[PDB]
RNA sequence: UUGUUAGGACCUAAACUCAAUAACGAAAGUAAUUCUAGUCAUUUAUAAUACACGACAGCUAAGACCCAAACUGGGAUUAGAUACCCCACUAUGCUUAGCCAUAAACCUAAAUAAUUAAAUUUAACAAAACUAUUUGCCAGAGAACUACUAGCCAUAGCUUAAAACUCAAAGGAC
């Protein structure tokens, strides 16, 4: 399903079309500023390890959550059991991984 | 065809050897043959004790005579070299050099995956 | 038996109109390219072309009808003396018979 | 400039004497290996019987014939007469692949025999006669 | 598919599987 | 019976080590086949039994080198934790 | 997936066989580095808009105006 | 404005051509007892074993000589549908680049 | 429409397929030195392609030839002629250990 | 052409055949000079005839 | 009798390594070497009441016989084994002429030309799925690889193959 972004085969590595990456790129910054805009709740997720500290930095830094750690069974869809009654879930989730 | 003759001769002086040689080309000739070539490999061990005419050798002449022949003169002639009493082990074979050297590009990766279908289902 | 059998003296088909042309060849030469030094199955090269000269309106095509069935009425004739030798050869009792049905399969189409 | 593993060639001339003897003339000690009874019998290089042994002539019977202690008695027993017939340097053809192959080889060690090399003659068909049916147990 | 592929009696079997596994540790036939 | 006696499957004794020839002459006898070839040679083994096995003993060994072969992939990623605490 | 090859790389593979990588190292941070083999091209391309049709004469004479540039270039066969 | 696809034809990753047996120079950026993480500018990073010989001069931020032999490893192993990659780079550290 | 747009060609840096020791090499009955460099030194045992590194063609010619020469008086059988075991080691076995 | 050479080869290589008349003479070259066809490949693929 | 024999005889039977190979043949089947003969063009699928073949085992006649070996005999075993184990030996495995036509003869996959998308595990396990074409075959289970009929160097056989009868299951994968 990546195949459509790759834009060919450099001597056994793919490369991205860098065009398409701007024109998705544009769609999904402007749909995180409205969403920001509105105070909805932001959520950026990541399993990379190298990157951990760097993404919940940013987090913190935008005003923001993140969810670098191992992510539980049941957090979304059973998030009233772990976390309350009223727990509001994120409005958007960004996967940086 | 061409053929390649492999004979093997009993270990004598070379006065014996000549004259084995020349009833054995003469042989040839006989079945209708054309000898191309006669070649000398030297007297040497044999690589195992051949038993010939009630007699154990040990070391041999190894020869080679390249000729033409009909197809039906192979048979007529290891019939006769075999009935010979100077000859240890006569064998004719196609000649080598009518078979050519294949031509090859290298070895072509064939994957696992496809040794393994093969021994499994069949 | 049949009427025409190529004779000793003959050339291979691969040297049969190039020997005429060189000016003088030996003897010798000549019995190495004749048909007494080949194998049987130059020998039923020469069966072939001359059977499609002698019926074939083109004999350059070999893809005919006409031609497929010269070439399919010497290997029966050839097994057939195969099987006169070899009595218990039960693969070429097999080729003989699936020749001969593959002939009258074809007959039937040019007729 | 080093040791060779491989035997010396019949028919060249080489530098390795044993007990100032050439290789081809050094007796042969032929141990024959099998799953019940191992025999060991020494020769001279012109095929002439010296000494003999084997552990049912030393007394074992029945299993205990078949055991590498017993192998290993055979050999003492069989350097003790080639010993006395006068063989210092043996050549060990050890034919089979029993329990007292090795054991056997040991015996004439022990019993005041050199080796000088050790070969194999285990018989192997190549292609031959039909090998008893399998057992059912 | 591969990875989904991958009293007298006794004294009879005893006294056998002993002598036989004796066999198959006095060379390097299982390894060296 | 008909080659010359000495010449094959023979090792040489060095230095009275009579022992270590002997061990030698085993690896050899074994890694050249005959060891296993005169062991199963003591029955006679059915053509379709024969098959059998040797088609699972080739298979078994494809399974164990692709099986060592990523074992060895991953032989140099097992080194201490870069990122340990996150 | 198109295979990504330029015009450039049938003369960068001729050289990459004849003398090997350039014995000066790459770096790859410097987005305009220019390497003893993106020069190679760059002359062997300023030959061939003269009109030089034959490969051999392009392949030579780069590597004569490499030298009176300076660059050492090994022709290692090994 | 360049495009991606000029971007892309003179860029020095392809100009490198097959990454087999070449020459970079890389930056250490993360050390972990003996073992260095060089970033060479491609993908992903390698990791090598500090030398004997200077041990205490390949310090982070240290400029590096390296023979590259992969941009990524991976291998499909029997049973897999895809590749398996463990995200490294395999290059062998030569020595530290002259400042000169 | 892009002078910069990659150009459909065979790969350059193409490497060339590796050729076994005996590839486009005449393999002959008569030439019992080359033959005996693929055979057992004590044993005479013919070695496999895993061992000889032949490929599928030249390990059937080798045997072939093999078989030949050992059948028609020029090559022993059980073991390897000791004239050519100072000549060079092609075969993958170590009996030492 | 290359029928027409292949022929003329073997003309010319007919002219060094044994016959009857030099028989016992060609008998005589081959024992004074003997052959040889081993030859032996390294781990690189390099003949070395010794 | 045994061991050894770089002693003689014999040429019975079977073909180590190669073979970690996957070739050939319609299937059965076929791998010691050499030579001779030899596989090949029908567009393709589709055939019996015809023709030609058909592992192993078995019969007929004359040979062969190294070894193996139903069976038979002797020795052990057990509360007793016609068993499993040991020894001896036979039909037989081999050859040359005739017959027998049977295998889980199964890759348990009919033979062909497609396609890899139909937002298709379309049960589950095997071997990803599916379409088109032609023939053969199947229609709950036992009764039944049976009875009878017919064909056949077969005569307890082989191929073809029911009914009464009795039940509400039989059967498959997990
Ligand atoms: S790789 Fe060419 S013949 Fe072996
Ligand atoms: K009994
Ligand atoms: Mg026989
Ligand atoms: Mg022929
Ligand atoms: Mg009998
Ligand atoms: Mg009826």
């Amino acid at each position: 399903f990546m195949e459509p972004y790759i834009f060919g085969n450099r001597l056994g590595q793919d490369i991205i079309d860098l065009d398409q990456t701007a024109l998705n790129l544009q769609l999904a910054l402007n749909f995180t500023a409205h969403v920001a805009y509105r105070k909805g709740i932001i959520l950026f997720v990541s399993r990379n390890r190298q990157f951990s500290h760097l993404i919940e930095t940013t987090a913190q830094a935008c005003g923001e959550y993140a969810h670098t750690r191992y992510f539980k069974g049941g957090l979304l869809t059973n998030a009233q059991l772990l976390f309350g009654p009223s727990v509001r879930l994120p409005d958007l989730i960004i996967f940086l991984h | 065809p061409r053929y390649e003759l492999a004979l093997i001769l009993k270990a004598m002086r070379r006065p014996e050897t000549a004259a084995a040689l020349k009833r054995t080309i003469e042989s040839l000739m006989d079945r209708g043959a054309i000898v191309r070539n006669l070649e000398s490999l030297g007297e040497r061990a044999l690589p195992y004790r051949i038993s010939s005419h009630s007699q154990q050798h040990s070391r041999g002449g190894y020869f080679l005579v390249d000729f033409y022949a009909p197809t039906s003169a192979v048979e007529n002639i290891l019939e006769h070299l075999a009935r010979d009493i100077d000859v240890v082990r006569p064998n004719i074979v196609k000649h080598p050099l009518t078979q050519e050297v294949k031509e090859c590009d290298g070895i072509v990766p064939v994957p696992l995956e496809e040794k393994l279908y093969s021994t499994k289902r069949r | 038996k049949q009427d025409d059998e190529p004779p000793s003296s003959a050339f291979i088909k691969e040297y049969k109109d190039i020997i005429p042309n060189i000016e003088k060849v030996d003897d010798v030469v000549k019995r190495i390219l004749s048909l007494e030094m080949a194998s049987r199955k130059e020998k039923l090269k020469i069966k072939q072309e001359q059977l499609m000269n002698k019926i074939v309106e083109n004999p350059e095509d070999s893809r005919t009808l006409e031609a497929q069935i010269i070439a399919l009425t010497v290997r029966i004739r050839n097994y057939e003396e195969h099987m006169q030798k070899h009595r218990k050869d039960k693969a070429h009792k097999r080729h003989l018979l699936m020749s001969i049905d593959r002939r009258k399969k074809l007959l039937k189409i040019l007729r | 400039s080093r040791f060779s593993l491989y035997p010396p060639v019949p028919g060249q001339e080489s530098s390795l004497q044993w007990a100032g003897m050439k290789f081809e003339d050094v007796p042969i000690a032929h141990i024959k290996a099998t799953y019940n009874n191992t025999q060991i019998q020494v020769v001279s290089a012109t095929n002439a019987s010296l000494a003999r042994a084997s552990c049912g002539t030393e007394g074992f019977r029945n299993a205990k014939k078949g055991t590498g202690i017993a192998a290993q008695t055979a050999g003492i027993a069989a350097a003790a007469k080639a010993t006395g017939k006068g063989v210092t340097h043996i050549r060990v053809v050890v034919k089979g692949m029993g329990p007292g192959r090795w054991s056997a080889i040991k015996g004439l060690t022990m019993g005041g025999l050199e080796v000088i090399s050790i070969t194999d003659n285990t018989p192997v068909p190549h292609x031959g006669c039909r090998p008893r049916k399998a057992r059912r147990l | 598919n591969l990875l989904k592929k991958f009293s007298i009696r006794l004294r009879v079997l005893n006294g056998l599987l002993y002598k036989s596994l004796t066999e198959l540790l006095c060379t390097p036939q299982v390894s060296q | 019976a008909k080659h010359l006696k000495f010449i094959a499957r023979t090792v040489m004794v060095q230095e009275g080590n009579v022992e270590g020839a002997y061990r030698t002459l085993n690896r050899i006898l074994t890694t050249d086949g005959l060891t296993e070839v005169i062991s199963r040679r003591r029955y006679y083994e059915k053509p379709c039994r024969r098959r059998q096995r040797e088609s699972y003993e080739t298979c078994r060994r494809i399974y164990n080198m692709e099986m060592a072969r990523k074992i060895n992939f991953l032989m140099r990623k097992n080194r201490a934790d870069p990122w340990l605490g996150c | 997936i198109q295979d990504i090859f330029y015009q450039e790389d049938q003369i960068r593979a001729k050289f990459f066989a004849t003398y090997g990588s350039g014995q000066k190292a790459f770096d790859l941070f410097n987005p305009n580095f220019k390497s003893t083999c993106q020069r190679f091209v760059e002359k062997y391309t300023e030959l061939q808009n003269l009109g030089e049709t034959d490969e051999e004469k392009l392949f030579v004479e780069t590597g004569k105006a490499l030298l009176a540039e300076g660059i050492i270039l090994r022709r290692v066969r090994e | 404005v360049e495009s991606f696809a000029s971007m892309l034809r003179h860029s020095p990753l392809t100009q490198l051509g097959p990454a087999k047996d070449k020459l970079v120079i890389g930056r250490i950026f993360h050390i972990v007892e003996d073992d260095l993480y060089i970033d060479f500018g491609g993908k992903f990073h390698c990791v090598c074993k500090r030398p004997d010989v200077d041990g205490e001069k390949y310090q982070r931020g240290t400029r590096v000589r390296l023979r590259l032999l992969d941009l990524e490893l991976t291998s499909r192993f029997l049973g897999g549908t895809t590749d398996t990659t463990i995200l490294e780079a395999d290059a062998v550290l030569l020595g530290l680049q002259e400042i000169r | 429409s892009n002078e910069d747009l990659p150009v459909p060609m065979e790969n350059p840096y193409k490497e060339p397929l590796k050729k076994c020791v005996l590839c486009e090499k005449r393999v002959d009955y008569k030439n019992v030195q080359l033959l005996s460099q693929f055979i057992s030194p004590f044993t005479g045992c013919i070695y496999g392609r895993h061992i000889t590194g032949l490929c599928g063609k030249k390990q059937r010619e080798i045997t072939k030839a093999i078989k030949r020469a050992q059948k028609m008086g020029f090559m022993p059988v059980t073991y390897k002629d000791p004239a050519y075991l100072k000549d060079p080691r092609v075969c993958n076995i170590r009996y030492r250990e | 052409q290359l029928k027409e050479q292949e022929v003329l080869k073997l003309q010319e290589e007919a002219k060094n055949f044994i016959t009857r008349e030099n028989l016992e003479a060609r008998i005589e070259e081959a024992l004074d000079s003997p052959k040889s066809y081993n030859w032996a490949v390294t781990k690189e693929g390099q003949v070395v005839r010794n």
